[PDB]
């Protein structure tokens, strides 16, 4: 979707794997603020907002 | 309240102490207050500051 009609999908009731996303290589900008990229394999969320 | 200095001193001691604890819970101007939040939170370049 374009920058103006954003979509927010819930993503809930999972388990995450942030490692595979982290791993790939093919990514132009990566970045995390509030929390470590890598610390999210240990951290337990819920109401994940895409 | 005959015996109200012993009591002031026990209560003052008391408060001080109470003070104490309850400053734990204030972050300071940092993202949490729990060191361990950040601890499993940040990478430790940021963690430090």
């Amino acid at each position: 979707a374009s920058v103006y009609a954003w979509n927010r999908k819930r993503i809930s009731n999972c388990v995450a794997d942030y490692s595979v996303l982290y791993n790939s290589a093919s990514f132009s900008t990566f970045k995390c603020y509030g929390v470590s990229p890598t610390k999210l394999n240990d951290l337990c969320f819920t109401n994940v907002y895409a | 309240s005959a015996l109200g200095k012993l009591q002031d001193v026990v209560n003052q001691n008391a408060q001080a102490l109470n003070t104490l604890v309850k400053q734990l819970s204030s972050n300071f101007g940092a993202i949490s207050s729990v060191l361990n939040d950040i601890l499993s939170r940040l990478d430790p370049p940021e963690a430090e500051v």
